[PDB]
């Protein structure tokens, strides 16, 4: 969840970028509106370096 | 200018170095006067490898550290010779050994170039002469 | 004729290591320019040396240096390839070869074999292929294919294992971040 | 019109200001202390970098954006290009990506005097480049590891503290001796894992810590002058100009001076600051290409880790 719909929004056009850069990816991950967990933590890293770089 | 001469069936014996100032070496296996000129050099200028200059000659156009092998490779034998030496010394020492004086001796020949390369285990391409003075320029390493 | 090759002392290094470097190459020039006859490679004769004073003097061979014609006339690089191809079958693992290595009069000769070395290592030949490479797509980033390709025909038509060490030339060509 | 612009590529995150007229506005820069990645700092010093770089200026002034796309690390050039791609966005202004190598070139053209033969120098990445026939080539580099980044493992081996550069030079400061260490350079490139292997091979051997690191600095600087030399000789260049962390040695740079006055050439370094990884560069690169045209899009702006000197293109010039 989030706080509002609009940062969410942001967020998502700041970060999606990021992740259609990797076409191999380790497993199906859902993003939308052991390996598995070191990837959904870089993912969870790339979200908040967006949001607070606002 | 050092005296270099190659003799045709020179009478070898041992007493001449009792005389003593003069290197006997096999003219056959010697390459021409290429390869006396480049011992006189190395022996000249690089560091001696032996105690005395003359012989120090012979161990040069050896082409190898070791002394008594020089001697048994390129020492002289019966028959065929040649005097390295410094005019006189030279008459008498023609005079004791013998033979007939042949410059011809000490050039190349096909015979002479099959012995030079079994001798110095010259296994590659590249002319004769030339290669031997690259094995004594070499003996300085290792 | 003949002629004179000097490892200077640059100043800018420390003397003791700068003449103990000088020393050893040109000792080791000597011993591999010599050896490499053994081979069948045309190369300068080493008519006389001096390490005391860094100075080998040498014979002087009157033919333009492969860089300068080997965009030109491309059968240099299958020469190059050829005596390439003689020193890896032989092991004598040149560490520095580049287009300015060789002379072409009549034949193709190799010049300088300062930094040569005698391994059996694959691994170190495909390294300097690596090298080769490295400096002619420098020198003649046009013609690195073409150069490239006949070089390689060379090193095949000389040496046998050639595939081998150039399977692992692309394992070292693959040495970058990820 | 002026330029904000980041570097990322490596663990120093630098976030600088430079304006049209060759001025800096503003520049500071964070090395990231290993104890995370290089990327996890940059993610967490941008933020407070950028709060900076506005309260220096109002944020309504920076008129572009750049960032270091590379070369460099993977994550690193990740987090910079999406820091840069939200400030971008948010300030609805340009965004441009500049190559990081060439920032420093750049960079060192700018702060220091033209054209100069360049031996970048850092804890991963030690390369000669030069601008010849309209492109930034790389006219020798190393082939196993970096000579900052081998006098880096040095140091770590021998307890050294990190950065080892300074502490390297200051111990061959007072060295005579000198170990026998392999000199490896093939044509104009160099192995400096040889080089390092043979130090740790020395100090296993209880040769005095001085005298090694006296030995291993010689070493690698006489191998980096003499690649110099070599590309001087092939390129002619007007200048040799150290740049990269390596440039605060002493010991180096007074090598180079030599080097060049018997070659009959200058060599420069630039600041301490802008020597390092800093914003400053990838700012003043953004905005020299962005003064002739280098209009980049959301979709240009993807990382290239392995980001080659010669995959880009050059107008300011």
């Amino acid at each position: 969840e989030f706080p509002s719909e609009d940062v969410a929004k942001v967020v998502y056009e700041a970060v999606l970028y990021e992740h259609l850069s990797v076409p191999y990816r380790r497993s199906e991950i859902d993003f939308k509106l052991s390996a598995l967990r070191g990837t959904v933590n870089s993912y969870l890293r790339w979200i908040k370096a967006a949001i607070d770089v606002i | 200018p050092m005296i270099i001469r190659g003799i045709r069936g020179a009478r070898i014996n041992n007493e001449i170095f009792n005389l003593g100032k003069f290197q006997i070496l096999n003219a056959d296996v010697v390459a021409t006067k290429k390869h006396v000129l480049h011992a006189i050099n190395q022996a000249k200028t690089k560091k001696p490898i032996a105690k005395s200059f003359w012989m120090e000659i012979l161990v040069r156009a050896s082409g190898q550290r070791q002394i008594h092998e020089a001697i048994k490779i390129i020492g002289a034998k019966d028959g065929n010779v040649c005097l390295i030496c410094e005019e006189e010394t030279f008459r008498k020492i023609y005079e004791l050994i013998g033979g007939e004086i042949d410059d011809s001796v000490l050039e190349i020949n096909e015979d002479k170039e099959r012995l030079i390369r079994e001798i110095f285990k010259i296994r590659g391409f590249g002319n004769v002469v030339e290669r031997v003075l690259e094995k004594i320029a070499l003996i300085e390493l290792k | 004729d003949v002629i004179i090759k000097e490892r200077v002392k640059k100043g800018y290094r420390d003397e003791r290591l700068d003449e103990n470097i000088r020393k050893s190459r040109t000792a080791r020039e000597a011993r591999y320019l010599a050896l490499v006859k053994d081979f069948g490679i045309p190369a300068p004769y080493i008519f006389d040396v001096d390490l005391d004073n860094k100075r080998i003097m040498m014979s002087y061979i009157n033919g333009k240096l492969a860089k300068d014609v080997i965009e030109d006339n491309l059968d240099i690089a299958y020469k190059i390839g050829e005596i390439v191809g003689k020193l890896h079958k032989n092991d004598v693992i040149h560490n520095d070869l580049t287009t300015s290595n060789f002379i072409f009069d009549k034949d193709l000769y190799i010049i300088d074999f300062g930094l040569g070395k005698i391994s059996n290592l694959d691994r170190d030949k495909a390294v300097d292929l690596i090298v080769f490479k490295k400096a002619v797509l420098s020198t003649h980033h046009e013609k690195f294919d073409e150069i490239w390709e006949r070089f390689l025909e060379g090193y095949k038509s000389v040496y046998d294992r050639w595939e081998i060490i150039l399977e692992l030339m692309k394992d070292v060509e693959r040495r970058a971040r990820y | 019109m002026i330029c904000l612009g980041l570097e990322g590529t490596a663990e120093k995150t630098g976030v600088g200001i430079v304006t049209s007229d060759g001025e800096v506005l503003f520049n500071k820069t964070i090395m990231y202390k290993p104890p995370r990645e290089a990327a996890d700092h940059h993610a967490e010093t941008f933020p407070k970098l950028i709060k900076e770089a506005f309260e220096v200026v109002d944020k309504n002034e920076i008129d572009l954006i750049a960032f270091s796309q590379g070369p460099g690390l993977g994550p690193s050039l990740r987090v910079t290009a999406t820091v840069a791609r939200t400030l971008s966005l948010t300030l609805k202004k340009p965004i441009i990506g500049v190559n990081h190598c060439i920032a420093h070139i750049e960079i060192g053209k700018l702060t220091t005097e033209e054209d100069p033969l360049t031996l970048y120098v850092s804890g991963g990445n030690t390369q000669v480049i030069a601008y010849v026939s309209k492109k930034y080539r790389v006219f020798g580099e190393t082939l196993d590891i970096a000579v900052g980044n081998c006098l880096d493992q040095f140091a770590r081996y021998v307890n050294l503290p990190h950065p080892g550069g300074p502490y390297i030079e200051e111990l061959a400061r007072k060295g005579k001796k000198l170990v026998d260490l392999p000199y490896t350079v093939k044509g104009m490139d160099i192995a400096f894992s040889g080089l390092l292997t043979a130090a740790m091979r020395a100090y296993d051997a209880g040769e005095r810590l001085e005298d090694i690191c006296y030995s291993l600095q010689e070493y690698a600087f006489s191998m980096l002058t003499e690649i110099t030399e070599r590309a001087l000789a092939h390129t002619n260049k007007g200048e040799v100009m150290l740049v990269g962390g390596v440039a605060a040695n002493n010991r180096l740079r007074e090598m180079l001076k030599a080097m060049c006055e018997g070659q009959n050439v200058d060599f420069y370094v630039p600041p301490k600051e802008f020597c390092g990884d800093n914003g400053a560069m990838i700012a003043w690169l953004g905005l020299l290409m962005h003064k002739n045209g280098r209009w980049m899009s959301l979709d240009e702006t993807k990382i290239i880790p392995n980001y080659r000197t010669d995959m880009v293109e050059v107008n300011w010039i």
